[PDB]
């Protein structure tokens, strides 16, 4: 411990920067909520979505269903003579994704270029305070980080532990990343780093990019799935005991009628 | 930035030397007061205020001394050196009226000679040559020789308004010759020969009175000789019966004549010195003598004239007076009080209005010299100003009648500074209270908890008192001398060669305390050191001062306090021969103090703080302390060491031939120096270890023979531990003043080349290899290796009077070198520029890492000028003190004046930036909250509207 600092630089740099980043994050979250706009949904697309949900629910929950009705559903969906998915065809948009290009694009897109706006804020903050020493980090650091860490102090003998305001605010950004969700909730959009990146639950889950292709894919998926009546096994309950109905029947006396 | 902060935390105090020839003329007398001091500087003070109007400094090694100083109505004439160059100055403005060169003689006396109306010529009489020059312009036409000059001493030249120049020649024991010449052209009229076996001296003694009357006293037969140069034939011995005949046994009698230069005639009144202190005014008419006002004590007397009336000021030791052997004391309340009274010269009247009474503070000082400036005012009032001179070095002015007798006092003993130090302040009341409250020896958990609760309650009470003070508001520095967060105000002690201790502050610059020593003769060795600091409570701060003489060989040690001034009641005695050397042991003992030991000429160690544990620790150290002594005339470099208890033994010896080389200066390593980085980064990534030696001395030797080409100058690097020279560097064409400064591991010494008129700068650096040694314990018994030595050469177009390095507590900032110039401006340059690792050809990795191509051309930039306006006429030395923050060093330059500032090594990295607008920051801080509260309701209403619609 050395480099005795003033008590006026801690009350005019640390607290201001902390409040600045806190309120910047909160303002960003509130503005993100405000700017959110609804997307128009057409009735045909809605019906397509509901049919997709129906077929997916049939795929998921198909064990607890009569075999005759299950085959009737599957025929109605398939129906080689007419076919609902076969005849009903909407407009088709020419595509562009390709196998190798999209396989690579999965990584090329990513979220690589989402740090620059925070770098702009850090640059402005460092521009305001040219020669300053905010705090020291207990973690030992290597001298090859000193140019990025100090960036404005002409000292070669000094250690890299003493950080500037730029890295101070940079670490302040991710320090409250998990703290923002504490006051807001699980779905938090106050991340200062990802400013332009849209983070939301997502309006209109269903995205039928190619209605016909999705129709055919579900048509073959419903042909692949088998039928196994999970109701046919009723003998397990046959030889058992009934004591839970004695269970809250004891605790159903205690409540009277209002 | 410097323009904005003109005088925020800096100050300069201008001083001048001891007053030697000061005049108090100028009948108009607005504020003018001329003073020519004994350090080849002529200054001009102000009677009203006291500041310096115009001052001039020529020389000060051995030449240019002022010998005589005459004063006309508006023009002042003075002679410098010893009779070679004479220049005349003015008083309305500052500058040179005219200059004149003299011949090769010995200046004895000068005077003014008026032809018939006023002074037209000045007469200068040398040992054999006699000359006369003009006063308005400069022209030498009158120059001639005397009849006998070999066995003839000419002094006390008297001139008359008639137009005849007289000259008096008295040999030590034989005869006396009075000669006279005309004023129009050089023509010897006649010569008077008088035999006087008891006339021995004539330089300061016999005077001229009445109208060409030579009067001389004689204590042998206790008589008076009166002779006439103008007329009569021989002298006329006069016995001393009418007055009290009391001549001192071992004392030569002195006369105090007076003759106004403007008036052609003279007066017939003069004072006679008798014994230590016995003056008496007497008048000689033709043959009868009238004595009156038989002054009993009359410690000092002075003459004055304003018009046709003459005044004599008498200084007496009166206030209940009790006279001692030679000093005078007053036993009422203040002691050492003197009075000044005015007396008439024609008659013996005493003015009832003129009565000056003043007393001094320090004991021992006595008045030495005094001038008088009378002036007529109103119709029946006489006003005069007296300037009494203090015994050692001090000036003081008195007023006729006012609230305070002392008007202005200037400290003239602060010019020559030998040794100087800075000490801190004791403590702060709240800080001391906290320190005492934390102090726990042995307590339980309950005790610590109770103490913490009490401290919290005290803090709450203090906070309540503070808040009350704020609510109310909304509706002597010596006593306090408190510290602050960053200790920048420190108490500096200055020691004069005269023997006066001065304590001045660093912030304001006012004289806090000033003490006087019993007796100090010229060229005395002084050494100040601080043993006990002020951070502790249990015992007061302790500061020791060693002083030794050259002639007799007396050594004395004083123990005083640098905070208050009063000395402590502890002082060891000194016997045997004078103290040779002293060393400060870092180990502490007794209470919180350091132990000091001294070496006698009998080769014995004397310990100052005699204490059983002190001696136990010293004995336990035993073979760990070494002592090296250096001689110039002897040229013998010695090494002794302690064995067991207290005894010397010779360990390492060096001898140097005095005829070939000569010892000049020896510098070492500072005790308070800490190095942060112990290695250096190299080209790729490799580390390079340095060679730090805490015990290493540097010797600078020069050549006794001085020639245009043959010049020997070198530097020796010797370890004080074991006799072993590391590196010995030698030049071949350098001479003159050489300055050497020593630092962490780099030596900087400057010289001057005769073959080419230039100053070359050599930088020496010591470097180790790529592998480190033990690196846990450093000792000079081991380490059998030779460090690499790097030398480089540069050009500096200056003289470099002084040189110093900025030293910091931890040593993390840059290392700036402060260099003084003859002009007075102090320039600070980085050490990085003068680096030995300067490649000749620009190298890839060299330019890539951090390097500027080598070029021997160092220019003096005006931007890097610490002294913007305030300048130092003579830069004797500069002292740099480390502050407490990180990057702040207090620089004090001493010499003819005093000046203090703060030097910034690398701008600032510890204090808040000055240009920091809080309005913008506060506006942004409030606007963020305002916008958040604005957008909250917008989001709520948006959600509600979306849900409902
Ligand atoms: C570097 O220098 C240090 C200091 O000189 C060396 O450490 C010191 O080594 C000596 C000799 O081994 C140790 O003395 C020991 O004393 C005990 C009794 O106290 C004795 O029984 C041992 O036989 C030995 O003589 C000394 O304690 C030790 N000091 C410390 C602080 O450890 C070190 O060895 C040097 N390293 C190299 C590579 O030269
Ligand atoms: C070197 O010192 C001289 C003084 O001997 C400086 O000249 C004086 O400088 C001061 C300020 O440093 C001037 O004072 C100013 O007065 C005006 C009103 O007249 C006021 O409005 C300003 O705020 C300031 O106080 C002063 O006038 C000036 N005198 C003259 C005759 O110029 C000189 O500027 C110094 N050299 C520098 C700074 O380079």
């Amino acid at each position: 411990p050395e480099l005795l600092l003033d008590s006026n630089i801690r009350l005019w740099v640390v607290l201001p920067i902390v409040i600045i980043t806190f309120f910047v994050g909160m303002i960003r979250h509130y503005v993100s909520i405000l700017l959110q706009s609804d997307k128009k949904l057409t009735q045909e697309q809605v019906s397509d979505s509901q049919v997709l949900i129906r077929s997916r629910v049939l795929r998921e929950n198909g064990k607890y269903i009569p075999k005759q009705s299950f085959l009737t559903r599957k025929y109605y969906f398939n129906n080689p003579e007419d076919g609902f998915f076969k005849k009903t065809k909407r407009k088709v948009v020419p595509p562009s994704p390709m196998t190798d290009p999209t396989m690579l694009t999965d990584m090329m897109k990513g979220n690589v270029t989402n740090v620059l706006p925070m770098i702009l804020i850090g640059g402005w903050i460092n521009m305001t305070f040219s020669g300053f020493v905010t705090t020291k980090v207990p973690f030992p650091l290597t001298l090859r980080f000193k140019p990025m860490l100090q960036q404005g102090i002409e000292l070669l003998t000094l250690d890299a532990s003493w950080v500037s305001s730029a890295s101070w605010y940079f670490l302040n950004v991710f320090g409250l990343r998990s703290i923002y969700s504490l006051i807001l909730g699980q779905d938090n959009a106050a991340d200062q780093s990802r400013m332009m990146q849209e983070q939301m639950t997502g309006a209109a889950m269903a995205m039928p990019a190619d209605t016909n292709k999705a129709f055919k894919t579900e048509w073959e998926a419903l042909e692949l799935t088998d039928h196994q009546w999970a109701l046919d096994d009723v003998e397990e309950e046959l030889m058992a005991k009934d004591l839970h109905f004695e269970g809250m029947f004891k605790k159903e006396l205690q409540t009277s009628i209002f | 930035v410097y323009e904005d902060q003109v005088g925020k935390f800096d100050w300069r105090q201008q001083y001048v030397g001891k007053v030697k020839f000061a005049s108090l003329e100028f009948s108009p007398g607005s504020k003018k007061l001329v003073v020519a001091t004994e350090k080849n500087v002529i200054a001009a003070l102000n009677s009203r205020t006291g500041e310096i109007l115009w001052r001039h400094v020529d020389k000060g090694t051995a030449e240019g001394a002022v010998d005589a100083m005459l004063l006309h109505g508006q023009d002042v004439i003075t002679v410098s050196n010893g009779g070679r160059i004479m220049r005349s100055w003015e008083t309305n403005i500052g500058g040179l009226n005219w200059e004149i060169t003299l011949d090769s003689g010995s200046f004895q006396a000068l005077g003014l000679v008026g032809l018939q109306e006023s002074v037209r010529y000045i007469a200068v009489l040398k040992k054999t040559t006699l000359a006369l020059h003009h006063l308005s312009s400069g022209h030498l036409k009158w120059v001639e020789h005397l009849p006998e000059s070999d066995s003839i001493h000419y002094q006390m030249v008297y001139s008359y308004g008639s137009g005849v120049v007289w000259a008096l020649g008295v040999v030590p024991f034989s005869h006396v010759n009075i000669v006279k010449f005309n004023v129009e052209d050089g023509e010897i009229v006649q010569q008077v020969r008088v035999s006087t076996p008891w006339l021995q001296h004539l330089s300061g003694a016999c005077g001229v009175v009445d109208e060409a009357v030579l009067v001389c006293p004689d204590p042998s037969s206790r008589s008076l000789q009166t002779l006439a140069l103008e007329t009569e034939w021989e002298l006329r011995q006069i016995p001393l019966q009418s007055l009290d005949l009391e001549f001192g046994s071992g004392f030569q009698p002195r006369v105090l004549p007076t003759q106004p230069n403007p008036v052609d005639a003279s007066r017939a009144q003069f004072f006679l010195h008798l014994s230590p202190s016995h003056y008496a005014l007497l008048q000689y008419h033709y043959g009868t003598l009238s004595l009156l006002k038989n002054f009993p004590q009359t410690a000092l007397v002075s003459f004055a004239t304003t018009g046709e009336k003459t005044v004599a000021a008498v200084m007496a030791c009166r206030n209940s007076f009790s006279e001692k052997s030679s000093s005078k004391d007053s036993l009422a309340c203040f002691n050492q009080t003197y009075t000044i009274n005015l007396y008439l010269v024609e008659t013996g009247r005493r003015l009832l209005d003129t009565t000056i009474t003043f007393s001094l503070e320090q004991s021992g000082t006595r008045p030495e010299r005094l001038y008088i400036q009378v002036f007529l005012k109103k119709d029946d009032s006489v006003g005069y100003r007296a300037l009494v001179q203090t015994e050692d070095h001090l000036l003081l002015f008195l007023q006729q009648l006012a609230g305070k007798v002392v008007l202005w006092s200037r400290e003239e003993s602060l010019a020559e500074v030998v040794c100087l130090e800075m000490v801190d302040l004791p403590l702060t009341g709240a800080q001391a209270e906290l320190e005492g409250e934390f102090g726990k020896k042995a307590d339980g958990l309950l005790g610590m908890f109770l103490k913490r609760l009490s401290s919290q309650l005290i803090l709450l009470q203090a906070w309540t008192s503070h808040l009350w003070k704020m609510f109310y508001d909304a509706r002597i520095n010596i006593d306090t001398l408190a510290r602050d967060e960053f200790n920048l105000q420190k108490m500096m002690v200055m020691v004069t060669a005269s023997g006066k201790l001065f304590g001045i502050e660093s912030s304001s610059g006012t004289i806090l305390w000033k003490q006087y020593l019993p007796n100090v003769k010229p060229d005395s060795s002084f050494k100040l050191m601080v043993q006990r600091t002020t951070a502790h409570f249990p015992h007061p701060p302790q500061c020791t001062l060693l002083v030794k003489d050259k002639e007799s060989g007396m050594s004395s040690l004083y123990v005083f306090n640098p905070i208050f001034g009063k000395w402590s009641q502890v002082a060891p005695p000194v016997l045997k021969r004078p103290i040779l050397q002293s060393l400060l042991l870092p180990v502490m003992d007794q209470d919180y103090a350091k132990v000091l030991l001294l070496i006698d000429d009998e080769y014995k160690v004397t310990a100052f703080p005699a204490t059983r544990n002190v001696l136990r620790q010293l004995h336990e150290l035993a073979p760990s302390i070494f002592f090296y002594l250096v001689d110039a005339e002897q040229g013998r470099l010695c090494g002794y060491r302690l064995r067991k208890d207290l005894t010397t033994e010779l360990s390492w010896e060096l001898t140097i031939p005095p005829e070939v080389q000569r010892i000049v200066k020896v510098k070492g390593k500072r005790s308070s120096e800490h190095v942060h980085s112990q290695g250096r980064v190299m080209g790729d990534r490799s580390v390079l270890y340095k060679s730090l030696n805490p015990n290493l001395l540097a010797v600078v030797t020069e050549s006794t023979d001085a020639h245009h080409e043959r010049t020997f100058i070198g530097i020796f690097l010797i370890d004080g531990v074991t006799g072993r020279i590391i590196h010995s560097s030698v030049q071949k064409k350098a001479k003159g003043p050489v300055h050497i400064v020593h630092s962490e591991n780099w030596v900087v010494y400057q010289y001057w080349n005769t073959k080419a008129r230039r100053n070359e700068f050599t930088v020496l650096e010591l470097y180790e290899g790529t592998e480190q040694y033990n690196a846990t314990a450093f000792s000079s018994l081991d380490r059998p290796q030779l460090p690499q030595v790097l030398q480089q050469s540069y050009i500096f177009p200056s003289s470099i009077s002084a040189m110093e390095a900025t030293i910091t507590e931890r040593g993390i900032t840059s290392r700036h070198l402060l260099i003084g110039l003859p002009s007075g401006a102090i320039l600070s340059l980085p050490k990085a520029l003068l680096d030995p690792r300067r490649p000749e050809i620009p190298t890839e990795q060299s330019r890539e890492e951090n390097l500027i191509p080598y070029s021997p051309d160092v220019q003096i930039h005006a931007e890097r000028f610490i002294n913007y306006n305030q300048t130092v006429s003579r830069m004797r030395g500069i002292y740099t003190a480390p502050s407490g923050l990180e990057s702040t060093c207090l620089v004090v330059a001493y010499g003819l004046d005093i000046y203090q500032t703060r030097v910034y090594p690398s701008k600032q990295f510890d204090v808040l930036k000055d240009d920091y607008d809080y309005v913008l920051i506060s506006s942004v801080l409030f606007g963020l909250v305002f916008a958040t509260m604005i957008t909250k309701r917008l989001a709520q209403v948006k959600l509600l509207n979306r849900a409902w619609r």
